[PDB]
């Protein structure tokens, strides 16, 4: 009926509700991450097989 | 009636509005001096074989060496993968399984499927047999994906257009989101357990609260449905698996596409997406049976992950990121690293 | 509902071959490793055979070969040796222990109820040194294994167990491959230590943990146990 | 070099490997149907004398048969019909005694177009269960063809009404190098639908037997 | 004269100048065309062809053994050129004659399973072994070849310089009258599994044909790929065996005598052993490429 067009219309103003922010920060902040743990994956930097839990 | 329909058109063009104007300059053109990664050569560690069907779903266990795999022969196999040895073979009721769930503590299995019923498998018992220890049920559409929050805890998303958060003890029906136009085809679970995302059919994503009902942000930019969801480990960004071979990176903090992975030689949708330890690369797998790794900084190629004969259905990559296990239709499991 | 229930026992005389069995009820028993343990009138425990899950592996201990044999019967779960051939020294009460094999399991865990036999007429060397201490509720206390070979094998696991027995009931598992807590046991056991040199603390004593306290060996199979050391008072 | 317990982990894990292989090779040997149909159409009777997902097993002249109908799984058929590929047959069952717009005819050839022209079922063969005779004769006495099918231009006999529906549901088969289509009327006569079943499943068999062996 | 006195058996053997007019030849396209179609096949079987069924190992090993028995032809021709004249030594003649009958044998054991299995899939259809693993097919291979080398290794216990009489000799049939098992094995490889392919190709037709499935073009092909099957492996292993039993009527109703009347047969019965060796150049015609698949 006239429920669902309410109901929509009350996720869209709380959708709109939220504030935001600059996406230069963003990305900064996911670089910055992104290069504080970069010695710490085995998967980028390939470690040495001595101690390597896959050998074969 | 068409005032309300008015006054919604409204709020989406202040949303749209309001998300250009917070936009002032793109991801990639501001990580441009930053070196390449090179290309990045894997080569297959451990080859884990047994089942004899299609292989449609897996999960790493906490400690990074024990997983469980499901396939359409009705098998529930529990694999160390150090020493490639079976723990665990546990029969199934229904063959028709889309899903599996390590819980995080290692006591309790999930297993999903096209039964409309998430049963829960318990594998520390005193008479040394896994035995069925519950099998929730109310859904009315094929199960998707099931996660486990805690040992008393399971969340799960199915083709009802609805996703579900079960307490197991009493079987009920704690919390149900509501809001998509189409089956949820994915689920992924940030890693403070507070928020999860749900990729839909209706291309489109949506952030759900776990202690609350509603969807606090909605997502869009796809052409077509989305078939994977993967969190981002710093639990500010997410990236999904859109079946128009593209994989998009979104931003929490923003509600903003950041960038897009697409190349003119891919055409074919992607099942399975995942982030690294850190984050630098992301695995994508595709239906051309192999495997892309992504530079998740720069939108760049980093390698090819070739050697299945079909589709590949499911990719992880390890809790210390050691390893990352593919399995794929030729009924085989992968361990690259 | 775990019930091991051991029969055969009874005076036998020189000479003689009797049979004992073992009737399991309350666990998959097709899928359990099977171990006969016997233990002298008052000396310490001594591992005697081992039958395998799929009856794939059997074991036996060095006095014997060529005169004990065990067998298991999956389908009526049971469990019998036969014994032939006896002498004075299988004076004994025998045991029946289950343990099952996978990764992260616990081997060993529940123990049957023993039943006597008297008959009227290399390998690793595990010292527990002390014999006897006395002690008092609300103490902590120490108690030592030290072994010949080091336990500590190239997956780095360390193989060994501590039991242990009250007096008059059967020996329980307590501490398995010297780090993890077997199931059902309080925190306030823990174990420590390296190749050699093992160490099992009790944090606060109170009644019901006066007993004896046995170390035993996994790495290979003429399982040994150690004297026993006797906690009182 | 391996420890005792690596050993006897390794012996349960072929132990396992093997209780997998037979419980496969014992799998293997059966036949699974897909049942399809639009509406009432005939499932109920044709289930009869042979919350998501319905299973059904049945054993005829010494083989088993299992016949998966997915019934009331209202979704996406597209995100969850590739689950199905390789069934041996798909069993497609329609009622002629209908055919009174409120245009179900239409509806039944179009899901006959999307299944039989899709890309996963592009080998496996159809059985067509044309049903409700009796009350195709009780309607046809007083009403044409001619209001479902103006184009049709016949005599109004039962015979020639039976063949127009029949080609037409064969004509919509457009890969017709690979698949084969059969049809039955099953007239709910005993053991006339079952032995169709046999004989269909028996034909694809042969078929893929002689695939596999490399001569067909 | 022409007589022999080898091993103690009243012998004839005849060195005729038309072996080497021809002998050398038929087996240098045999070997050139049979080293073709071979490499190609077992190519295609160990680079391309993955996955592997019960059906394809005994093609496989049929083809392996091909490929052995062309691989020796090139010294016979030489035997041959020379007329009549083998001078490597011992043990390559033995090794070669073995070699050469083992092959032989070997095929025509391949060949008649794939006619059963093909029985089996076509006339039983729900049957058991239509279905059996690949292991359970190597265990049958295996056993096989073991069969095939038991009943030829007699040869290799056997000096074979022969020692022509006033040159070298090297062959393994000689026209003689001690009968050796040798022509019983001969006749039998022919005879019995003769009889087996022509029941099941006939059997095969006629189930394809009674249950009116043989409409469509593919049935229709295979039906005439069993028939050239059957006349291939007639029409290029009859003519020997008629000559030997020929031959072995010739034998004991003359018995032995001067060999004149054995004159223009003998090198006839050669000339017709180079019949069997272009069943190796068909095998890989007749049975991989020739599939409507590969
Ligand atoms: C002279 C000759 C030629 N060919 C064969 C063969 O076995 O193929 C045997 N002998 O003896």
């Amino acid at each position: 009926s006239i429920a669902q067009a309410r109901k929509l219309v009350e996720q869209l103003k709380m959708e709109a509700n939220i504030d935001r922010i600059k996406v230069s920060k963003a990305a900064a902040d996911l670089m910055a991450y992104c290069e504080a743990h970069a010695k710490e994956d085995p998967l980028l930097t390939p470690v040495p097989a001595s101690e390597n839990p896959f050998r074969e | 009636l068409d005032q309300l329909r008015q006054e919604a058109e409204q709020l989406k063009n202040q949303i749209r509005d309001a998300r250009k104007a917070c936009a002032d300059a793109t991801l990639s053109q501001i990580t441009n001096n930053i070196d390449p990664v090179g290309r990045i050569q894997m080569r297959t560690r451990r080859t884990l074989r047994g089942h004899l069907a299609k292989i449609y779903a897996m999960h790493w266990g906490t400690d990074s060496r024990l997983l469980v795999s499901a396939s359409q022969d009705g098998k529930l196999i529990i694999w160390d993968s150090y020493t490639t040895n079976k723990v665990h073979a546990i029969p199934l009721r229904s063959s028709w399984v889309m899903t599996c769930a390590y819980a995080p503590s290692g006591n309790y299995v999930a297993c999903g499927g096209l039964d409309n019923i998430c049963s829960i498998y318990n594998l520390k018992t005193r008479e040394g047999n896994v035995r069925v220890s519950r099998e929730l049920a109310g859904h009315t559409g094929y199960l998707s994906c099931c996660r486990f929050l805690d040992d008393n805890q399971i969340v799960t998303s199915s083709g009802d257009t609805t996703c579900a958060l079960w307490d197991i003890e009493t079987g009920q029906q704690t919390t149900t989101f509501t809001g998509h136009t189409g089956d949820v085809m994915s689920l992924s679970l940030a890693p403070d357990t507070r928020l999860f995302v749900s990729g839909a059919c209706d291309a489109s994503a949506k952030l759900w609260d776990v202690r609350e009902g509603m969807c606090r942000q909605t997502f869009t930019g796809h052409e077509s449905d989305i078939n994977a969801i993967c969190f981002f480990p710093n639990g500010n960004a997410f990236a999904t698996g859109s079946d128009d071979a593209t994989c998009r990176l979104f931003d929490l903090r923003a509600d903003q596409e950041l960038m897009t992975y697409s190349h003119d030689n891919i055409i074919c949708g992607i099942t399975s997406v995942s982030f690294s330890k850190s984050g630098r690369l992301l695995l994508a797998g595709y239906d051309d049976f192999n495997c892309n790794v992504w530079d998740a900084l720069k939108a760049d190629r980093a390698g090819v992950l070739a050697g299945h004969d079909n589709r590949v259905s499911c990719l992880g990559v390890t809790d210390d990121g050691m390893a990352v296990a593919t399995g794929s239709w030729d009924s085989f499991l992968k361990i690259w690293n | 509902d775990v019930q091991l229930v051991e029969s055969g026992g009874g005076l036998v005389q020189p000479g003689g071959s009797r049979k004992l069995s073992c009737s399991a009820s309350g666990f998959a028993f097709s899928s359990f490793g099977m171990h006969w343990v016997r233990q002298a009138p008052e000396k310490g425990l001594e591992w005697v055979a081992y039958i395998s899950s799929g009856s794939g592996t059997i074991y036996y201990a060095d006095t014997v070969k060529g005169r004990f044999t065990i067998s298991r019967d999956d389908p009526k779960n049971t469990l019998f040796l036969q014994m032939t051939s006896l002498r004075s020294e299988d004076t004994a009460m025998y045991y029946c222990v289950r343990s099952i094999y996978y990764y992260g399991s616990s081997p060993f865990d529940f123990w049957g109820q023993g039943t006597t036999l008297t008959v009227s007429s290399s390998d690793i060397v595990m010292t527990q040194a002390t014999s006897s201490v006395p002690v008092t509720p609300g103490e902590s206390v120490s108690i030592s294994c030290r072994s010949s070979k080091s336990l500590l094998h190239s997956n780095g696991n360390t193989y060994l167990y501590w039991f242990l027995q009250r007096p008059g009931q059967s020996p329980q598992l307590l501490i398995y491959r010297m780090s993890n807590l077997a199931s059902g046991v309080p925190d306030r056991f823990s174990g420590s230590g390296s190749g050699t040199a093992f160490t099992l603390t009790i944090s606060r004593l109170e009644a019901e943990d006066v007993g004896v306290y046995y170390c035993m060996q996994h790495l290979e199979y003429p399982l040994t146990f150690g004297a026993g050391t006797k906690l009182e008072l | 070099t391996l420890s005792a317990e690596d050993k006897a982990a390794v012996e349960r894990s072929k132990m396992i490997d093997r209780n997998l292989r037979e419980d496969g090779e014992k799998a293997a040997r059966e036949v699974k149907l897909l049942l399809l149909g639009a509406g009432e159409s005939g499932k109920s009777t044709i289930v009869k004398q042979m919350t998501g997902i319905v299973e059904t097993h049945f054993t005829f002249k010494d083989l088993h048969f299992k016949m998966f109908d997915v019934g009331a799984q209202r979704s996406e058929r597209k995100k969850w019909i590739h689950c199905f590929e390789g069934v041996t047959a798909i069993i497609f069952c329609v009622a002629l005694s209908d055919y009174d717009l409120v245009n179900r005819m239409h509806e039944s050839m179009k899901l006959f177009d999307s299944i039989c022209n899709n890309k996963w079922f592009t080998d496996t063969s159809i059985i067509l269960f044309l049903n409700k005779k009796d009350l195709f004769e009780e309607k046809i006495k007083k009403s044409p063809l001619t209001i479902c099918y103006p184009e049709y231009a016949g005599s109004n006999t039962y015979e020639e009404a039976a063949a127009y529906i029949q080609c037409q549901f064969e004509d919509l088969n457009k890969r017709k190098d690979t698949k084969e289509i059969y049809t039955h009327f099953t007239c709910s006569t005993d053991t006339k639908n079952v032995q169709f079943v046999f004989d269909a499943v028996t034909d694809v068999i042969i078929k893929n037997n002689l695939k596999d062996c490399g001569l067909f | 004269d022409h007589f022999l006195e080898i091993d103690k058996k009243n012998c004839c053997v005849f060195r005729d100048d038309f072996i080497v007019k021809v002998l050398p030849p038929v087996l240098g396209l045999e070997f050139i065309f049979g080293l073709l179609g071979n490499g190609l096949a077992l190519w295609i079987f160990c680079f391309h062809l993955k996955s592997w069924k019960s059906s394809r190992i005994f093609l496989f090993n049929l083809a392996v053994a091909d490929f052995l028995l062309i691989i020796c032809l090139p010294f016979l021709m030489d035997n041959y050129v020379r007329r009549w004249d083998w001078k490597f030594g011992d043990i390559p003649c033995r090794l070669m004659l073995f070699m050469l009958a083992m092959n032989r044998q070997g095929s025509i054991i391949f060949l008649t399973v794939v006619a059963v299995d093909r029985y089996f899939r076509v006339v039983h259809p729900h049957h058991a072994l239509n279905k059996i693993s690949n292991r359970t097919a190597a265990i049958i291979s295996c056993l096989l070849w073991g069969i095939t080398i038991g009943l030829t290794v007699h040869l290799l216990k056997k000096k074979m310089p022969i020692q022509n009489g006033g040159a070298n000799l090297c062959s393994s049939f000689s026209i003689c009258h001690t009968f050796q098992w040798h022509e019983a094995m001969f006749l039998l490889e022919f005879f019995l599994p003769l009889g087996i392919i022509l029941f099941c190709s006939a059997r095969i037709i006629w189930s394809l044909r009674q249950r009116q499935m043989d409409r469509h073009a593919k049935i229709k092909r295979a039906i005439t790929f069993i028939m050239v099957v059957a006349i291939v492996f007639v029409i290029c292993f009859l003519p020997s065996v008629v000559v030997r039993i020929r031959i072995f009527w010739l034998l004991h109703t003359s018995g032995t005598q001067n060999c004149e009347v054995y004159r223009s047969v003998d090198l006839a019965f050669f000339i017709t052993l180079s019949f069997t060796y272009m069943n190796s150049m068909l095998d890989p015609v007749v049975y991989y490429f020739s599939s409507p698949s590969f």
